[PDB]
């Protein structure tokens, strides 16, 4: 409309009305000119791939995205708490995103001093697949989302994707992808972009924990009609073969008929975390859980949702089967146990396996007068019917949604890092800057995003006397306020949040 | 309130096993961490270990050979035996409990802050009567 | 693992600041911001003064402080009085998950 | 189909109008794995769950009528050294259904206590108590704790009734008939269901091996390190045909016979159900899934295989549900949890989110003469009584 | 009515859906020692990225495998013996045991080797290779598991898992080109011959 006249206001607040929640927060980016404008084949034997399991071919491309799949960008800790507490579950609805107050900035060097003014002629290229033609890479828990704290400026990421390969090498049946084909708006800096979404169905995360334990349901009072077989012999001797029978009831619950089953399982290794108790060895990969696909292994991360150990039992942590998030300012690379914060989905234990423990046994043959019975441990274990299961809890750090895969079948298509599994999840937001003359203006811009999500709430209703267990800081005396800046003006997240406070019945 | 007691002989006899018990009272051993404090008398500090009502053990590298820390739930007690001992191991044992942690959102060992202390015992390792 | 190394006594005249330092190896001490300070009476169990650096309980004055720069932690004791007077002992977690303990340095109020 | 029945029941006083703790400890088991902490209530409760209460010797459920009627209010003294039972008429009774199924719901454990099989039979309601989180005897701070008296009930003196209609939700009609053709007798485009294997057991105790393995080779589940048998588990053929004098482990349903002891009871006391009808499409108990290929054959490697012990979902898997009996439960309530699979439950009949809701009920404590002078504690005295009436239950069922 | 039954071949497999250009913000265990010698235990840490991407954490895992054994269509390369019967993937049902035919939909062979083909998990002899990226390998394991707890006297041990059942988050595709037999319940009735499952 003009250049001297603002494309669109700053929203950042949340709106707690009834059953559902308004959430919107604003951001202010920076977008740079990635590859040169060059779209470039990429593969590892770039960088050498020494493995095979890391084999990858793919294209870096002249574009960048806008993620806001993580939840810290869309809550506060406060609201993060006010969520938490007071509610069962949650769940997306309506999703709207601005992009306004576009400016383009020139970068010369004078003399030997750099330069930057406002090009106002200068345009930016920015659309949204909504057919769901591209690759869609925000489903795999990557960096570059809006930054938790909104006085924070970002560096949008840049858009990239993979395809088949054989090696390092592409095959017969890979694509390739030109962004350029696909329609997009062109903005100037007195234009703005503005799409709405509406989430698909999904069902309600479940925030709560279960009050009772699957194999606990029964009535304790009472016995059950049902028998079992007590024993087997009378007593020590020969041929004292026999056969007696005795009523499930409250003194012996481990024997009682139930009518469902913990859910599935697929075993992990057990990483203690003090060190002294590990074994003095390189296990770190050769002990791991994978699985292989097409020849090539990959690590089972984080996997099925199963407990992270057993009651009473802190210290041990299944190995790749829990989230790990970082502290502020923590190293990239071969960083200190203390200087990550592992998750534990201890809360899942009641209806879920321990994930470093076996399923349970069964027995390997037929008994006999000659053979004794003969049971194995069972590592892993499918569905069954009659089995019921929590997915993995979401966090503050953690992903919101992901797009299920575009097959033939699949089976509780909710994703393992947790959130919402979406076959039309938000659609990819593609940005760049367009090309200035191979030899370009060397060029940048910058601007604002605001996004809009409404939630919508599941009330809890519980009957419970007794008071919960709720998300609460300490009164604590510190040089440092949580979930704020220090000194220096960094922002910092102290621990993961879970979701999961208050409690429901089995 | 929680209140922690010290009980065991006063005198050992070198190259035999020490044992000492620590009785909570007012609350329970629930989900603490229970630690062993010795003060040799005129002289620092030293941490003995712990133990936790899974079993789990932690113990000093230096006396982890000869030292072990054992708990009952039932009698809400936890226990220490250190055996062959010498006369450098005459101190005042002291009980103390972790500080409990407000938090169960990740999965980390214990760093140890104590938050309450018994009043100790001083027990003697001498070969006289 | 080997002990945290103290000065043996410090002193200072009742209304004056006073440092206490610590200092440990960096993967006891400098390597993990979970240092304790512990002040003893005579014949009493030691009591908590600090913890994870500068942290401090509740039921502790604004007066006791604490710090850390590199392999050194330090004590800081502002407007002391005559019941501040007592042995005080630094802890440190290590790389192993052990803790240790630093030789305990016994403050006197001069007076 | 619709189905009536009417009985007396006989409610007493449950434990002094106490809510008490109970635990493992209160009990005193030994046992890790019996480890438990609950609580018990005043009240009574109805369970009309099994079959025999709506039937004397394809269908599902579809309506259900609940009355309660006939309120008889006894109260029992000792007069000298002889009890007298005496009718109280201004008494109350107290009854209320949970319908938004905020209470834990125990019914779908296949308790005693239901209504008697026999119409002219009398009955006394099983007291009511549940489960909560343990650890070990004791409690963590995620336990729960119910006061039903927090709930609105309904009070009702000897003229007053009580009823309530109730409707079932939508279910798939429970398989009644057995396959006439089998799967791999119609390359093939599906397979057999799952399989979790039993151990096997004979009738004839020569055949059975001379050592103790009743739990020591039994089929379990570890949840929180706390073992549990696998009962009745996954739906199996309970042998193969042919042979009828095996049966697997803990596999099968086992009534027992009327006047039947409580403890280690001869086999010919207890009749142990087959589920033969359904190995057309289910694999057996105690056999294994098949075969896979455990390794690369070459020049110098013979093929190997080895046992499937266990098999979970495959594509293309087809299997038949548990038997129903006519002592057997009608249905279970399908835990509130993010995911399930095939939500039926696994000792037989119609699986329910929704399921018919509990029915709570407890005589209102009538204090005895408190004392003149004002005191604050509560009162622990209390008259003996108990009551009596006659419950009425209607089920509409659909057939095929 | 049926799903459209998919006829495309996918250009992307399971394990790369990620965007090849950035890190995770997910760590990972990179190393259990420091070094050779006595006592060396530590926890190390690192970011998945694109430098390392078996180890990243995934969303999705591929479907489910019932492993077939493998065979040469070069006669030189294969063993000796008579391995048709015994060697063959079967299910057992009332006494009888029936071979796995063609069985759950698997890759038929790993990318690179086109010679090899399942026992009894083709139809004949078509390959199914454009399904490989979903779908494990009809010849080879699901992967691994640890059989044990580690600790300071032992060392960790894996297994391997020769077939695997359905688990939550498992994507696959049915065969490439029946009436729904008349049950409780079934799971994902498409035939595993191929074409549509129908109850009529
Ligand atoms: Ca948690």
């Amino acid at each position: 409309d003009g250049v001297g006249s603002s494309s669109g206001n700053w929203h950042c607040d949340s709106q707690w009305l009834g059953d559902r929640v308004i959430t919107t927060s604003t951001r202010t980016w920076a977008l740079p000119t990635y590859n040169n404008h060059l779209y470039k084949q990429i593969s590892n034997s770039t960088s050498g791939g020494s493995s095979n399991d890391n084999a990858y071919f793919g294209y870096s491309t002249p574009w960048g995205y806008f993620d806001f799949n993580r939840f810290h960008c869309h809550f506060s800790p406060r609201d993060w708490q006010r969520l938490i507490n007071n509610n069962w579950g949650f769940r997306p609805k309506r999703l709207n995103f601005k992009l306004f107050n576009i400016q383009v900035k020139e970068v010369t060097d004078n003399n030997g001093v750099k330069t930057i003014a406002n090009n106002l002629t200068s345009t930016v290229q920015v659309f949204t697949d909504s057919d769901y033609q591209l690759p869609y890479v925000l489903g795999s828990a990557h960096e570059g989302c809006l930054p938790p704290f909104p006085a924070d400026v970002f560096m949008i990421p840049q858009y990239g994707y993979l395809t088949l390969n054989d090696g390092s090498q592409a095959v017969g049946r890979s694509s390739f992808y030109c962004l350029e084909y696909f329609p997009s708006q062109m903005l100037r800096t007195g234009n703005n972009f503005q799409f709405s979404y509406e989430f698909e169905n999904v069902p309600f995360h479940s925030s709560y924990a279960h009050s009772q334990s699957l194999d606990r349901l029964m009535n304790p009072l009472i016995d059950q009609y049902l028998y079992y077989l007590s024993k087997t012999i009378n007593g020590s001797g020969q041929n004292q073969q026999t056969l007696k029978f005795s009523v499930a009831g409250p003194s012996n619950m481990a024997v009682q008929g139930r009518n469902y089953i913990p859910g599935p399982s697929y075993r992990q290794q057990r990483v203690s975390t003090t060190v002294t108790q590990n074994n003095n060895s390189e296990f770190a990969w050769p002990g791991a859980s994978s699985w292989a696909l097409n020849g090539r292994n990959s690590l089972m991360n984080p996997g099925p949702a199963m407990a992270s150990h057993k009651e009473g039992e802190d210290r041990f942590f299944p190995l790749s089967g829990s989230l790990i998030f970082g502290k502020q300012g923590t190293g990239r690379d071969n960083v200190d146990a203390d200087k990550v914060m592992i998750t534990n989905e201890e809360e899942i234990k009641t209806t879920n396996p321990v994930a470093t423990e076996s399923y349970g046994q069964v027995a390997t043959n037929h008994q006999s007068a000659q053979a004794q019975a003969q049971t194995g441990w069972v590592q892993n274990q499918g569905i069954l019917p009659g089995m019921v299961w929590q997915d993995r809890d979401v966090y503050l750090q953690g992903p919101i949604w992901a797009k299920i895969p575009h097959t033939d079948g699949n089976f509780h298509p909710s994703p393992l890092m947790g959130g919402f599994g979406m076959k039309h999840p938000p659609p990819q937001i593609l940005i760049k800057n367009t090309p200035v003359p191979n030899s370009f203006i060397t060029q940048y811009s910058t601007g604002q995003v605001s996004v809009e999500i409404e939630w919508e709430l599941q009330k809890e209703n519980s009957k419970r006397w007794n008071p919960e267990i709720q998300y609460t800081s300490n009164y604590y005396k510190s040089n440092n306020v949580e979930f704020a800046v220090n000194t220096e003006g960094v922002y910092s997240e102290p621990r993961p949040i879970g979701t999961r406070y208050l409690t429901r019945n089995l | 309130q929680v209140q922690l007691q010290e009980s065991g002989p006063g005198l050992v006899k070198p190259s035999e096993t020490l044992s000492l018990t620590c009785t909570v009272s007012g609350g329970s051993i629930s989900n603490y961490y229970w630690n062993w404090i010795r003060q040799p008398p005129g002289k620092g500090l030293e941490w003995i270990g712990y133990v936790h009502y899974s079993g789990s053990t932690n113990y000093n590298p230096s006396l982890k050979s000869r030292v072990s820390v054992s708990v009952d739930t039932s009698k809400n007690q936890f226990s220490l035996n250190l055996g062959s001992v010498t006369a450098a191991d005459t101190a005042v044992y002291y009980c103390a409990r972790q500080s409990r942690s407000y938090y169960n959102e990740v999965i980390t060992d214990p760093k140890y802050n104590f938050d309450y202390w018994g009043q100790g015992t001083l027990v003697t390792v001498s070969s006289a009567s | 693992q080997s002990a945290l190394t103290q000065p043996a006594s410090v002193s200072g005249s009742p209304g004056q600041s006073i440092t206490i330092s610590c200092t440990g190896t960096s993967s006891d001490v400098g390597g993990y911001d979970y240092v304790s300070w512990y002040q003893q009476h005579p014949g009493k169990a030691p009591k908590l003064m600090i913890y994870d650096v500068s942290n401090r309980p509740s039921g502790v004055s604004n007066r006791f402080s604490g710090s850390k720069s590199g392999n050194t932690a330090s004590l800081t004791i502002s407007g002391l009085q005559a019941e501040d007077e007592a042995d005080y002992y630094c802890s440190s977690y290590t790389s192993i998950s052990t803790l240790v303990f630093g030789g305990g340095t016994k403050l006197t109020v001069l007076g």
